């Protein structure tokens, strides 16, 4: 496919696992389709690393930013381009990033593993404690008391 | 008749004691308060002119009292808080400075208690001005969301409306053939018919624009008509002795019958509302104006050839009862386009909000009238036709309509139809206008009406005296008189009991 | 070069507002290519940069590129012929050849040329000027340029060839991915959001990369659209490879950004290859933290158990992943932040983010620097605001670089990034929408803090508007709380902030202690720090984190000094603690609790709170079963303060309990009493369930009445709002024996609330006229029917305008009845339903079974009434008048012939099935001849004359619940068009009422002829109502949204009563016919081929198997009914994703509600004509649920095949995500709620049933005399047991599995399905 000519043609704190620098070659390579170089072959086809950062994060240890993945791409996977990260990658066979979860988990368990007087007041009302009253008779005491307030308040 | 003016007067009053050191009109005004909180609550809850609301909305919002005093009747100012979060950018600041002063100086769980009424649209107005485009509306509503804590986010009972397409049907559509690829496809108009008829209704639309919608509209209603009609066969087939000797049929059209409007039949009715838009503005009236009144006599002619003369389509047979054949619907519906669709566009121009459509609605029915009287030969026979009862029953649901402006576009239907048609079509239909204008003053009682009931009151007398008029002994033929006396009888009866 | 170089001129020059320079541009931009579909698509997707256009929406430039290939000279025309306008000579291609060819003025003729040159004129209009005006109002319209691009891009693809189709697709692939569109990031719409709606519609599909699709989706506000295109690649895939690995992914992490936990709980039950995983999932996503927590840790161990033996492959990584995430996050919600600060600062393994948000909750602000410092150098976007609030923090509490004059300008840039995030997020607002709607109440309380902060500085410490404005700052926090669906790490969020101000406000006003020598401000905030820390320990004890709240509360020994309001409410919520833990283990958490209340030194307590304390006592020592001191402790509590409704309410429950079992009626009267003073209060919504057992206890009086006579004395003084909502048990015991002592207090009632009491009273007493009239088939009246009669009498003496009103009103209604094709159509409907339950009981006998005697008395009374106060008169005379019609006399005549019971082969019942099909296909041809609508003025005179200046009248069913408030909406209008619409298989007539507010209220206004049944579903939906409240209240049920959709329901007589509609509501079934009629197959088909079929397999002289019933229900749903016609359905009525999504989302919870009511509440099925779906919110109700009450022994039954309606195209349109995630977990938290030993629901339920219990006794049974009291008694403490039963079994969780999920699986399962009913529908 060849795009028609248009008016325009002129005619890091934390280190850098194998997966991060795989993922962010494959998302540059298959998704932005562009070379090793970024060279642009489509005008429409600029460059977008924050896509790449999003990729890149989905399976990495901290969150990379957009920059930070550009700066790694340009300073790194471009000179070891041109072992490669894929040579890199098949002989790591996935041991580094099982012993980060190892030590995560490791770390998670470490955190884990680190982890009478009361008759004087019903005197003083008035109440016998050891006599209940049948609550017909606890509503008649306060209809009394009701009736004796409205009457001093009349 | 023009009562903007007092609502201005109560705004520049309560501006006036808004200067807070007047205490001794606070101390008057606070009797007032409650009558005043309620007729303005009932006025902004109605339909009106977008200004009018704004009125309505502000001074709900800007009653010269403290808070404290509006405490009792705070719930009278939850809808129009809504409203004023929903209406122009100086009405959303009104209504986000309202919103923040109750916050701010009333309790959270009594505030709480007055907004549950409106909360669901409350709140969905606050969530929607988080995406107003003024960084300082935005802000404000941001705080506000955040001084209610967790009741902005707590669960609607009434849940937000989703936007569901209840027709299966594609809407009305161009065919563009693209050459190169040998093939052709389908333009869908509808959306285009929406947007060329807003165009059209906005007063800031560029003239550049509205031409555009204008010839978008009129290009649509040109695809979707025939247009195989020859000169010869049309002359023929208008010229047929039947159209001027056969007894028309008696049939009713009435839109009860009608079920929901098919998509087509919306967009014609937006486009022909357009057209007759396009006829009232001054910059497109030159081209508009001949067009939609030829349109109008296209449209008249399909309609009496389909409902009288030689080839009267069965549903308009004599005996027929109305029907859903005599329009577009989805199950059963008519055989194309109806033409009827002519008649809901003039009853939405007279029941437009700007009554100077009204004009175009009456040069339309007397171009109906006059193609009619031409072809059947009499303006007795005109009147016969069923297209006629459609026109009373269309134009007089516009009475029962709630907004003042669409009864007054029905009371000035009535008028018009009273004095152009004959004595005895106003005879057998003066029940219905009776009906209609009696609604008319009965439904704005209490409202505010821009003159909608004096001048139905004067077309009830006018009507009344048309037909109580006493013929001359030159006039008195058996039918007339007859039809003088049933009308007489049901209007006498209709009255009486009103008493 | 110069022309490489203005590339942004000539972008300008295309999007120019100035229509001239705009048009020259697109001039020269037009012929810049050649004039070719394909060409320019390629030229949009590949060769041009749309970066220089900044935020113009250049879709707009697309559709004018595209538009000008058309053909501009062909004339203007359609392929919607059905649509067009016909000519005028049209009539005659119509018209037969005999009439043709029998047709083969000056003004007439003038009139025709005139229009024969207009007509020539439009024939001359070509498609050219439409596509010129089309595209510049494309161009001044965004709406419009979206709409025509969605809907001409699947247009042009399908004109394409599959070589330029693969070539188009394969550009198409990284133009989404370009860089360009990130300067459409903020656009509304982007124009990258529209096109990617644009490629969604292409057939065939364009495939786009998973992680393609998420990033679109986060980025371009393209959320559920992106959500539901992977969704749908899930399912083509059978949801492993790492394509489906990486859609997974993509899915879960969509589901995670948008909260939606229970999708992405679902898609990770299915997915997890751990079941420690599921376990934790499960555990979290229903607020069991710690069980979650000790299952990731235990997943944990086995996967590192696993390494030393083998390294793990890159599938198992994101479960790794979310086992660390997830931990993080219980951890949160457990409040172990010194924990995760230290695991954040681990070496090597440093998580700066972790600590950012965690440092600061324990005063570690070293590391809040050090991580906020990390943080800024790398953020991710949508963290900003949080970037900004946390450097706030520091800037007002770091020990040394304080800096206040920071604040405004930080909370400024906060809110200005929270807004741009919410900008970004769906226009619907669901549970994506809550962190920015935390984020604003923690920005403000950022800047109050500075505010406080500020009033503290030496030079303003002790002035009299600083201490004014912290007052005021602390009674606003006080006031101000999150809500309990919240994360408790968001209630920590708020609260450690404040306690740090708290604390500096006792600092500052400790160390100078100049001013204030009384240290009033000091206990200012010692008093705030105390109530603080309480509302922490009590939200964490609300969701069920006892531990942690007990925790929490410890830390009140720490103040020095406390005021005794904050150590009573310390004390109390560790005893609420105590009493919750105990009602799982048992004895010994009550005896701490007893502990607790023992070491409490009451001296220093005011009387309420030692009443409040010795309530508490009563409450444990019931637990204990220690009688004796419970009740001494509940006398004691009493007598201390007689006001405390709560002691009133446990000492009733005590008695209630033992009066249950011993029955002595002494207890009964004693229990009575307590229940009665505790309801001695305005606030309804708690003395429900006490009122409830006052109704219920009333089962058990004697024949001298002495619990009603209680009853009658201490009922005065409970106001009458607490009534409202048991006026039909009201009613109910005013119907029995009780009634002669009850009349008063629903005379008081009436007096207050008269129209609430008077619709319910009509109709009863019309009910026990018309029972008094079928016994006696003039007649004294019965006690019940004058007790009516003196209710309405005092109404209408207090109340005569408005119960005149009221009386006008339903006095109208008679005119709303069906004409007779209606009534005879919905009697041929229910006699049809009818048939086919008689024929799925004789389904072993088909082709042989006879019509039940039931049957064949319907058909007669059908055939002998064809369908056919001054109201009423007139209502016989004009139906009298309708049986002159002689269309109606041969219609009658041959309806009569055709259902002759003596002919042969008649008495077969699938004979009479056919003919009631045939006659209701008749009746319903004629019935669409109908007329649509009516106006009121017709014959509502009354109605049509109402208005508020008639009656205050409140519009139907304000009374049904009692809103706290008296906001009721009364009535202003009566619309004058009433509709009629075909619903619940009947014509129905919609009544449009405008309320005061403006609002318009649409009412169904019904006929029934059976009156128990619609007493029986008005029954089910006051239990709705009554339920409903429960859900409001407790997490879990408050975060997902679940609440039970009940329509207002007001019967104001035995046959008629007002239903509150929604007219955007179908029913499935009316969904089917659609499809159906679409198809143009009988909707009954199905049903027809099952029988059929079992006809045709006992002809063979053997019963059909379960091998048959599931070959049955294959071929159904291979040929007639296919799983997806409910998916296709919604497809089309929500184009739009947010709003699809919306709707599924609701529907699925709905549904778990109302199938967990269904199965829980022994209800009759739920047939899908009973399923009422709204579309424009997506909330379900059912018309109408009943009890499945057994006519034979009176309790309940409900022992159908399938627990719940879980068919299959319910099943494929919810997903399988759908119903595993969402559904169960409603259902299990709606169990898990109704539950809660403190919501009492045993006791409503027992009110209810007694109703119900009652209405069976008299259908099948039966001053009339009551039922036994033992008998009633014992029916309804077995049918509450059951109910009871089924909610347990549900509400069990333990091990992190729920008898919910076989339930589920039991519904779904094709071997239940098939043996079902056929009118069920199984297939639907
Ligand atoms: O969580 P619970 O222990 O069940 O009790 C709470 C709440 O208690 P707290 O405020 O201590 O958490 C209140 O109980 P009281 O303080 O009245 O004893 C009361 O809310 P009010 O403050 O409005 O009274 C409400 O009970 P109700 O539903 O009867 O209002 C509610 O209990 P629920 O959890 O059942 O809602």
């Amino acid at each position: 496919v060849v795009p028609p000519r248009s008016l325009f043609d002129r005619a890091d704190n934390p280190e850098w696992l194998i997966s991060e620098d795989w993922a962010l070659l494959q998302a540059v390579k298959q998704l932005l389709e562009l070379p090793l170089n970024l060279t642009i072959v489509s005008p429409a086809h600029t460059p977008n690393w924050d896509l790449v950062s999003d990729v890149v994060n989905s399976c990495s240890r901290i969150y990379r930013s957009s920059k930070q993945c550009r700066n790694r791409y340009e300073n790194v996977i471009i000179p070891r381009e041109e072992l490669r990260t894929s040579q890199i990658y098949a002989q790591d066979e996935n041991a580094t990033h099982t012993q980060l979860y190892t030590s995560h988990f490791d770390l998670m368990k470490m955190t884990a593993g680190k982890r009478p007087k009361h008759a004087s007041v019903l005197a003083e009302s008035g109440i016998n404690y050891d006599k209940p009253l049948p609550p017909i008779q606890v509503a008649s005491l306060r209809a009394e008391r009701i009736a004796k307030e409205k009457k001093a308040l009349a | 008749k023009e009562p903007y003016n007092y609502f201005l007067l109560l705004r520049a009053l309560f501006r006036s004691i808004g200067g807070g050191s007047h205490d001794l009109l606070y101390q008057e005004f606070l009797p007032l308060l409650p009558n005043l909180l309620q007729g303005l609550n009932m006025l902004q809850s109605g339909l009106h002119k977008q200004h009018m609301k704004d009125l309505f909305v502000e001074l709900c919002l800007t009653v010269p009292v403290r808070l404290s005093s509006l405490l009792p009747y705070l719930p009278m100012l939850m809808d129009p808080l809504v409203s004023a979060l929903n209406g122009s950018q100086t009405l959303v600041s009104q209504g986000l400075r309202t919103l923040e002063l109750c916050v701010d100086n009333l309790q959270p769980d009594f505030l709480y208690d007055h907004i549950q009424p409106v909360r669901a649209e409350l709140m969905q107005a606050l969530w929607r001005t988080l995406r107003n485009p003024a960084d300082s509306i935005s802000h404000v509503a941001y705080r506000v969301l955040g001084k209610f804590g967790g009741s902005n986010r707590k669960m609607l009972k009434e849940s937000q409306k989703l936007h569901y397409v209840v027709t299966e049907v594609q809407g009305p559509s161009i065919t563009v053939e693209f050459s190169d690829c040998k093939a052709s496809l389908q333009l869908p108009m509808e959306k285009a018919i929406e947007t060329a008829l807003d165009c059209l209704k906005s007063a800031n639309t560029e003239p550049y624009y509205r031409r555009q919608a204008w010839e978008v509209i009129k290009c649509f209603l040109v695809a979707m008509m025939s247009l195989e009609d020859n000169k010869h066969a049309l002359y023929q087939l208008l010229a047929h002795p039947n159209f001027t000797e056969k007894t028309i049929p008696n049939v009713i059209i009435s839109h009860r019958y009608k079920a929901q409007d098919t998509p087509a039949r919306k967009t014609f009715e937006q486009a022909l509302t357009g057209a007759f838009m396009s006829a009232v503005i001054k910059d497109l009236r030159p081209s508009a104006l001949p067009f939609v009144a030829s349109l109008i006599r296209h449209y008249t002619m399909v309609a009496v050839a389909q409902q009288c003369g030689p080839f009267l389509l069965p549903c308009y047979q004599v005996g027929s009862q109305p029907s859903t054949a005599m329009f577009h619907s989805e199950e059963n519906g008519s055989k194309g386009m109806d033409p009827l669709v002519l008649i809901d566009a003039i009853a939405i121009c007279m029941a437009y909000e700007e009554k100077e459509l009204c004009k175009i609605g009456e040069v339309a029915l007397a171009v109906i009238f006059d193609v009619a009287s031409i072809i059947l030969g009499s303006k007795e026979r005109a009147c016969q036709l069923p297209l006629f009862s459609y026109i009373v029953e269309r134009l007089c649901a516009c009475c029962y309509e709630q907004a003042w402006y669409a009864k007054l576009g029905g009371v000035v239907s009535i008028k018009f139809l009273m004095e152009r048609l004959p004595l005895t079509w106003v005879l057998q239909n003066q029940q219905t206008f009776l009906k209609a204008l009696l609604f008319v003053m009965m439904d704005l009682t209490g409202e505010v009406s821009n003159g909608a009931v004096a001048m139905a009151k004067t077309t009830l007398e006018q009507l009344l005296m048309r037909c109580a008029t006493p013929l001359k002994d030159e006039e008195r033929a058996e039918e007339i008189v007859a039809a003088q006396e049933k009308s007489f009888h049901h209007v006498t009866h209709d009255l009486v009991r009103e008493v | 070069e110069l022309t490489a170089k203005l590339e942004p001129a000539f972008l300008s020059g295309l999007r120019c507002a100035q229509p001239l320079i705009r048009a020259k541009f697109f001039e020269v931009f037009d012929n810049s290519m050649k004039r070719r579909v394909y060409e320019r698509l390629l030229y949009v997707t590949c060769s041009q940069n749309w970066e220089a256009m900044g935020n113009h929406f250049w879709i707009k430039q697309c559709i004018e590129l595209l538009l000008a290939v058309c053909e501009k000279s062909t004339p203007i025309g359609t392929s919607c012929q059905g649509a067009m306008l016909p000519s005028i000579t049209n009539v005659i291609n119509l018209a037969d050849s005999h009439d043709r060819a029998a047709f083969a003025g000056n003004q007439l003729h003038m009139l025709t040329n005139r229009h024969d040159k207009f007509l020539d004129t439009l024939r001359e209009v070509k498609t050219g000027a439409l596509l010129s005006a089309f595209v510049q109002l494309c161009h001044i319209s965004t709406t419009l340029a979206e709409k025509t691009w969605v809907q001409l891009f699947p247009r042009l693809w399908k004109i394409l060839s599959d070589r330029q189709q693969h070539a188009l697709a394969g550009e198409i692939s990284p133009f989404l991915c370009s860089g360009s569109h990130q300067v459409q990031r903020d656009c509304q719409p982007s124009a990258l959001n529209c096109f990617v709606e644009a490629m969604s519609q292409c057939v065939p599909p364009i495939p786009i990369r998973p992680c393609v699709l998420k990033y679109l989706g986060k980025t371009h506000n393209l959320w559920f659209r992106s959500t539901l295109m992977l969704e749908h690649q899930a399912f083509e895939k059978g949801l492993i490879t790492p394509p489906q690995q990486e859609i997974l992914d993509s899915l879960a992490e969509l589901y995670s950004l948008l909260q939606e936990e229970d999708m992405w709980a679902g898609l990770w039950q299915k997915r997890c290859k751990y079941s420690e995983t599921a376990t934790a999932i499960a555990y979290e996503q229903h607020g069991f933290f710690e069980q979650a927590q000790e299952s990731y840790e235990k997943a944990m161990d086995k996967a590192k158990k696993e390494h030393e033996r083998s390294n793990a492959s890159p599938a198992i990584f994101p479960e790794y992943q979310l086992w660390e995430d997830h931990w993080i996050r219980c951890s949160k919600e457990l409040n172990q932040w010194e924990a995760l600060t230290e695991y954040g600062q681990s070496k090597g393994h440093i998580n700066p983010y972790l600590v950012l948000e965690c440092a600061w909750r324990v005063s570690n602000w070293t590391a809040m620097k050090e991580a906020l410092v990390q943080v800024e150098v790398s953020c991710p976007k949508e963290m900003a605001w949080k970037v900004n609030m946390y450097r706030g923090y520091l800037a007002i509490c770091h020990p040394e670089e304080q800096q206040l004059s920071f604040i405004e300008r930080l909370v400024e840039m906060a809110s200005s990034l929270a807004i741009r995030e919410w900008r970004r997020l769906p226009h619907v607002v669901s549970h994506v929408h809550t962190p920015l709607l935390q984020a604003a109440q923690q920005i403000i309380e950022l800047q109050e803090a500075a505010q406080i902060n500020a009033g503290l500085q030496p030079t303003n410490l002790g002035r009299n508007n600083s201490l004014h404005d912290m007052k005021t700052v602390v009674k606003t926090w006080r006031n101000r709380l999150p809500i309990v669906s919240d994360d408790l790490s968001h209630w920590s969020s708020i609260f450690m902030w404040r306690q740090h101000h708290y604390q500096a406000i006792v600092t500052a006003y400790e160390n100078s202690s100049q001013h204030d020598p009384s240290s009033n401000n000091a206990m200012l905030g010692v008093h705030a720090s105390a109530s603080a820390i309480i509302q922490y320990g009590k939200i964490a004890r609300k969701q069920g984190l006892v531990n942690v709240a007990l925790d929490i509360l410890s830390r009140i020994h720490t103040i020095p000094t406390v005021p005794i309001v904050d150590c009573f409410q310390k004390i109390r919520q560790q005893v609420k603690c105590y009493l919750q833990l105990a009602g799982v283990m048992g004895k010994n958490e009550c005896m701490q609790g007893l502990e607790v209340i023992e070491s409490t030194n009451l001296k220093y307590f005011t009387k309420e709170m030692t009443a409040e304390f010795y309530a508490l006592k009563g409450m444990f020592l019931a637990q204990i079963n220690k009688s004796e001191e419970a009740n001494k402790a509940f006398s004691a509590a009493v007598q201390m303060h007689d006001v405390l409704v709560k002691a009133w309410a446990m000492w009733g429950d005590y008695l209630e309990n033992i009066f249950v079992k011993e029955r002595q009626l002494h207890l009964g009267v004693s229990a009575i009493t307590c229940y009665l003073h505790a309801c001695r209060h305005q606030n309804e919504s708690k003395s429900r369930k006490y009122l409830a057992k006052v109704l219920w206890l009333l089962s058990f009086d004697d024949d001298k009445n002495t619990l009603a006579d209680a009853v009658d004395k201490y009922c005065i003084g409970v106001p009458p709002i607490q009534w409202l909502a048991w006026i039909p048990q009201l009613l109910t015991c005013l119907v029995g024996s009780e009634g002669k002592l009850l009349l008063n207090l629903i005379s008081q009632v009436g007096r207050v609330y008269p129209q609430a009491v008077y619709f319910p009273i009509r109709t009863l007493y019309l009910t026990l006229k018309i029972e008094q009239r079928e016994r006696y088939k003039p007649i004294r009246a019965t006690a019940p029917m004058w007790r009516c009669s003196r209710i309405m009498h005092m109404q209408r003496e207090l109340h005569p305008t408005l119960l005149s009103s009221l009386e006008g009103i339903v006095d109208q209604m008679v005119w709303f009845r069906e004409n007779w094709h209606e009534e005879v159509l919905r009697q041929l409907q229910q006699g049809l339903a009818k048939c086919y339950s008689v024929a799925f009981e004789k389904s072993g006998a088909v082709s042989d079974a006879k019509i039940t005697p039931h049957t064949l008395n319907f058909v007669k009374k059908l055939v002998s009434t064809f369908g056919v106060s001054a109201a009423s008169e007139s209502l016989a005379r004009r139906a009298q008048a309708t049986a002159q019609d002689p269309v109606f006399q041969k219609l009658k005549g041959q309806f009569t012939t055709d259902f002759d019971f003596s002919v042969p082969g008649s008495m077969k019942l699938h004979n009479l099935i056919s003919k009631l099909k045939k006659w209701i296909k008749i009746l319903e041809a004629k019935t669409k001849q109908l007329p649509k609508f009516f106006l009121i003025e017709e014959k509502c005179r009354f109605l049509s004359n109402f208005s508020a200046q008639t009656a205050e009248v409140e519009i139907p069913g304000e009374f049904l619940m009692p809103k706290p408030t008296h906001y009721y909406i009364k009535i202003a209008r009566f619309m004058p068009r009433v509709e009629i619409v075909q619903k619940h298989n009947t014509a129905a007539r919609r009544l449009y009422i405008r309320g005061h507010n403006g609002k318009i209220y649409p009412y169904l206004v019904m006929n029934d002829a059976c009156l128990t049944e619609s007493r029986r579903e008005e029954r089910v939906l006051q239990l709705l109502r009554l339920l409903n409240p429960c859900l409001e209240k407790r997490k879990e049920t408050t975060k997902r949204h679940l609440f039970f959709t009940v329509p207002r329901v007001v019967a104001v007589s035995p046959q008629m009563r007002l239903v509150e509609d929604n007219p955007s509501s179908l029913s499935l079934v009316e969904i089917y016919k659609q499809r159906c009629a679409k198809k143009g197959i009988e909707h009954d088909n199905p049903i027809s081929r099952y029988y059929d079929r079992l006809a045709t397999v006992q002809a063979r002289g053997t019963q059909a198997s379960h091998q048959v019933l599931r070959d049955i229900l294959k071929e159904v749903q291979s040929n007639m009914v296919p799983r997806s016609m409910l998916k296709e359905w919604a497809l089309h009525t929500f184009p739009n994703a947010t709003d699809y999504w919306t709707f599924r989302k609701m529907f699925t919870i709905q549904l778990a509600l109302i199938g967990f009511a269904e199965f829980v509440l022994h209800l009759n099925r739920l047939n899908p004509e009973m399923l009422q779906i709204a579309q424009d919110t997506g909330k379900l109700n059912v018309a109408y649920f009943r009890f499945d009450i057994n006519d034979a022994t009176g309790d309940l039954d409900a022992n159908r095949p399938v627990p719940f309606r879980l068919t299959p195209n319910i099943s494929e349109f919810l997903t399988t995500i759908g119903v595993s995630g969402p559904l169960t977990a409603s259902m299990i938290a709606v169990a898990r709620c109704f539950a809660q030993p403190n919501f009492k629901v045993d006791g409503i339920l027992k009110t209810v049933l007694r109703d119900e219990i009652i209405a069976w006794h008299k259908k099948t049974q039966e001053q009339p005399e009551n039922m036994d009291s033992q008998q009633l008694v014992s029916l309804v403490q077995k049918a509450v047991t059951a109910i009871m039963t089924r909610l347990h079994n549900l509400a069990q969780f333990e091990g992190g599995e729920s008898k919910v999920n076989t339930l589920v699986a039991a519904a779904n399962s094709l071997d239940n399905l098939c043996r079902m009913d056929p009118a069920w529908h199984p297939w639907l």
